[PDB]
């Protein structure tokens, strides 16, 4: 039922395997069966052996064959039995060396180097690893994103990644020099979306108490081990010229740096690399990269409490009504233009797996709050009489939609969040703006997401702290003569040299004729009136009379 | 003829999970089967098979649409015994739902955390929250039948009273269920297109009047499911903006149809909902309807006779404390882009409440006090 004869039998029914595979309506499950069986007959150590090396190869080929024929993506039950698979024939490979190559030693009968290149051979290995990590890919792509099925297979990424560190400790240099740049690929992969648990598990975790111990600095070097071969890495991208790779590799970097470094590091790098003119012609999924990058820059920006640094690195994106799209989550209509759905097949088949997702509704969040922070006191200085810098489109108009609502009330949707801090910042209550912004991210389940929650909630409380103090110094120097420093320490909740940096700043750079005493923490400045501000309203009204008439001579001439 | 009702008979006695399959394709060709007008024989027969649709659930849209011209040969008793069906056909759904939605949490409770734990991190971090496939999938197949129905009641037309007794009260007593558990923004729709479809059937006039007072059940459904709603969780907006146009339409017809002492009472009642809410919302409107809400709630009980003293008196002293409170404009930018456009909406919503303009703080105070309510007033609060 084989046949019941040495050796070349068994390499006559490989090649007829080969050669019925390539012909359209063969019985693929029947040739497994037949691979599966001629794997059972084998006995003898080397050629046997070998055999079913040459098999188990072609084993996962044919069941990479067989799913195309009828569905879908790879189904979940063959690529577990892959999975296993590749397990075993990974674990037969580490226990050979390079038995069966030949490498002339033994020639009757061996030979991985004829039919033929032994290091063909040894790196077509990894290719066949690739066709599972294009498959599990696929499932995660196109599973549900709230399904219990997701959370399932997700726990299959591990068994993934303990193979490509198999396969890492395989190689053998002339396989390492040439696949390294598919390698550091992989190494991204189970790297681009890592979260802060890990890195503060390391860090943070008292050495005098924690591990000593033989097995712990085999694994937690392990871990630690990207890190160091992503530093490699770079001088060795040095040699190469696939650009799109060393793009993509970078970005990632900015995105390993900024989330599971120092975010210094992160700054430095993309301020070295300067990649613009890259991905304009390094394909959309760099472009996806840079994108994914960018978020990730400005809430690491907002995770270290720089208002204006983290509403930069966001801009890009929130000029932008088509960060839904980016994600895959496009319609064919919604605004005019979204067609056709024959090219979005393609696009949805490449955009993007739900555990490679960040939440746009938090973006916008972290967007809102970092320009609210330095928009509401520069409203409150310009116009109550400082108006000289107006900008045509900014906070104010993503404001407005909610701001014009005659009917609301309490809120229930992020935006009417957003809307009713902005309603608390105008009145200046800091408590009050503090209770709106902690409270309702607790009750939405978005706090939770990082382990620097309270470090990032103190920081945006300092924040409203100051610019309370901002606001309140700008609507009340309407009619304050004079003011003490003690009161606005007390009532805004600050220690003397932060309310003294807070007033300091204010004088010196919006450039304010008021008189600071410092040592006897007291300001000065009878700034008054009602009369003078409708005087500078009509001065201003009166200057853009005179500029648009020497606008109108330069049209003229 | 009796052939239908002996294979009725056996698809039922027989069943399996394969043959269900094949009973769904015949049910689907048995729905046109004879064309005769239903008397004696063809009710009994029809029932019997429809209670076997019920239970297979075989394709949803179409045995409704086949029901939506079945039921139209005058056949009364079968309407309102289907609506008796429509509460069951959805509500063994929320108890086959609660059979999972319980039965998952109690394997949550005996399976581990600390073997789970990374992926759970992992599922936080992501937000892909606590989800779970088999109360979602059953979730959606009776909010199918639920919106049919309400299709239906649009296509029913002229007598419609089996849906206008029942239906809208067991509509209404189902969404909040639905409500609570989770579809809240299919709710916030469903009650924006039953409104289009409301003002729509008021619009056809297809044998159909204020008269028989056809109006005030869809419109007491719509005015208790968006109060509960409102009260519960919703976004502000979008629950005001169609409550308003139903109050514009209410207001024409009882202008129309001469002012009705019972509405106008559950419009008072409604009114002290809105009082509350825009204390929190809006205080100019507030005044306004607290003012209309003491207006009617006044000529209710000149019409009417209301012996409730102790309750009139904690509601005459609530009002009175309650009434002058209106802050001054904080919101900067909306006095940099423009007030008078929330001034305009202020003044035509509050003409649609019925008082014209918004009522200004001091004659607020002043027209409040010159109201022989001020005598009716409580010892200690009229002494305050």
């Amino acid at each position: 039922k084989g046949t019941e004869i040495t050796h070349a039998v068994v390499i006559k029914k490989l090649n007829e395997i080969l050669q019925a595979r390539g012909k359209k309506g063969t019985d693929r499950a029947a040739q497994i069966e037949l691979l599966q069986l001629l794997v059972q007959i084998a006995s003898e150590n080397n050629l046997g052996e070998g055999v079913i090396v040459k098999i188990k190869f072609n084993i996962i080929a044919s069941l990479y064959d067989y799913n195309p024929n009828l569905a879908t993506y790879m189904k979940p039950e063959m690529w577990q039995k892959c999975l296993d698979c590749i397990n075993e024939l990974m674990d037969i490979l580490f226990a050979n060396p390079n038995i069966f190559v030949g490498e002339n030693i033994l020639e009757e009968s061996e030979n991985l180097q004829n039919v033929d290149q032994p290091l063909r051979v040894r790196g077509c290995i990894l290719t066949l690893v690739e066709r599972m990590d294009e498959e599990f890919t696929k499932i995660m792509q196109n599973t549900d994103p709230h399904s219990q099925e997701y959370v399932e297979h997700l726990k299959d990424e591990a068994q993934v990644c303990a193979i490509i560190e198999r396969v890492q400790r395989y190689l053998e240099e002339k396989g390492t020099t040439e696949e390294i740049c598919r390698v550091y690929l992989r190494r991204i992969l189970h790297t681009y979306y890592k979260f802060d648990y890990k890195a503060h598990q390391r860090q943070l975790t008292p050495p005098e108490g924690s591990s000593k111990s033989e097995q712990d600095q085999a694994e937690n070097e392990g871990e630690d081990s990207a890190v160091l071969m992503e530093r490699l890495c770079k001088y060795i991208y040095a040699k190469d010229r696939t650009d799109r790779i060393r793009t993509c590799a970078i970005l990632c970097h900015i995105y390993h740096h900024y989330l599971h470094s120092r975010w210094y590091q992160a700054r430095d790098l993309m301020l070295m690399s300067h990649l613009q003119d890259n991905i304009q012609h390094a394909d959309p999924p760099v472009q996806i990269l840079y994108n994914r990058t960018m978020v990730q820059l400005g809430i690491c920006a907002f995770r270290q409490g720089l208002t204006k640094d983290a509403h930069n690195a966001l801009l890009d994106i929130q000029s932008s009504g088509r960060a839904k799209e980016l994600l895959g989550q496009g319609l064919l209509l919604r605004s005019l233009q979204e067609r056709n759905q024959e090219q979005e097949k393609v696009e949805r088949r490449r955009q993007v797996p739900f555990h490679l997702h960040i939440n746009l509704e938090l973006l916008e969040c972290v967007y809102l709050v970092s320009a609210m922070l330095l928009e509401i006191p520069y409203m409150a200085a310009h116009e109550s009489d400082a108006r000289r810098r107006m900008i045509s489109k900014q906070f104010h108009h993503q404001l407005r939609v909610g701001e014009r609502q005659p009917l609301l009330g309490p809120p229930e949707s992020m935006r009417e969040h957003v809307v009713a801090a902005s309603k608390a910042m105008k009145m200046g209550d800091w408590k009050t703006c503090h209770s709106f912004i902690i409270n309702e991210k607790m009750n939405g389940k978005v706090w939770d997401l990082f382990p620097e929650a309270d470090k990032v909630r103190t920081m945006l409380v300092r924040k409203i702290q100051e610019e309370s103090l901002r606001t309140y110094l700008f609507t009340y120097s309407s009619v304050y003569d004079s003011i003490s420093m003690e009161t606005l320490s007390d009532m805004f909740e600050l220690d003397l040299p932060t309310v003294h940096s807070i007033i300091s700043k204010m004088i010196i750079n919006e450039e304010l004729m008021a008189s600071l005493d410092q040592p006897t923490q007291t300001v000065v400045m009878h700034r008054t009136e009602p009369t003078a501000q409708q005087n500078l309203a009509l001065q201003l009204a009166e200057k853009l009379g005179s500029l648009v008439e020497n606008n109108e001579r330069v049209f003229d001439h | 003829r009796p052939e239908n009702a002996l294979k009725r008979a056996n698809e039922f006695l027989e069943v399996g999970k394969k043959q269900p399959a094949l009973d769904v394709l015949y049910d689907v060709m048995k729905s046109k089967k004879h064309r005769t007008w239903q008397k004696i024989h063809e009710p009994i027969m029809l029932k019997y098979l429809e209670l076997c649709v019920d239970l297979r659930k075989s394709h949803l849209a179409k045995e409704g649409l086949y029901q939506y011209k079945n039921i139209c040969q005058q056949v009364n008793i079968k309407s309102l015994e289907d609506v008796v069906r429509a509460y069951l056909k959805l509500a063994e759904e929320k108890t086959e739902a609660a059979k999972e939605e319980s039965q998952q949490m109690v394997l949550d409770i005996e399976d581990l955390d600390n073997i789970q734990t990374p992926e759970s991190v992992l599922l936080s971090a992501v937000s892909g929250e606590d989800t779970q496939d088999r109360t979602d999938r059953l979730l959606l197949t009776p909010w199918v039948k639920f919106l049919w129905e309400s299709y239906r009641q649009c296509l029913d037309l002229l007598r419609n009273n089996s849906r206008v007794e029942r239906l809208y009260h067991d509509i209404a007593q189902q969404a909040f269920k639905f409500c609570l558990q989770y579809t809240r923004k299919a709710e916030f729709r469903k009650l924006c297109d039953n409104l289009r479809m409301h003002l729509s059937q008021i619009q056809r006039h297809h044998n159909q009047s204020t008269a028989i007072n056809l109006n005030n059940p869809e419109s007491q459904s719509m005015h208790l499911e968006t109060r509960l709603v409102q009260l519960d969780s919703a976004i502000s907006m979008e629950l005001w903006q169609e409550a308003f146009k139903a109050v514009e339409d209410i207001h024409g017809l009882f202008s129309l149809s001469k002012k009705p002492p019972k509405p106008q009472l559950m419009a008072n009642y409604y009114n002290k909902v809105s009082t509350v809410f825009w204390k929190s919302g809006n205080a100019l409107f507030h005044a306004s309807t607290l003012h209309r809400l003491y207006h009617l709630s006044r000529e209710m009980r000149k019409n009417l006779t209301q012996d409730e003293m102790q309750r009139m008196s904690t509601r005459v002293l609530l009002a009175t404390l309650s009434i002058p409170i209106t802050p001054e404009r904080t919101d900067i930018a909306r006095l940099l882009d423009m007030d008078g456009i929330i001034v305009e909406k202020q003044r035509r919503l509050a003409t649609l409440l019925g008082l014209q303009a918004p009522p200004t703080r001091i004659g607020l105070i002043n027209d409040m006090v010159r109201f022989n309510v001020l005598q009716y007033v409580v010892p200690e609060v009229k002494d305050l």
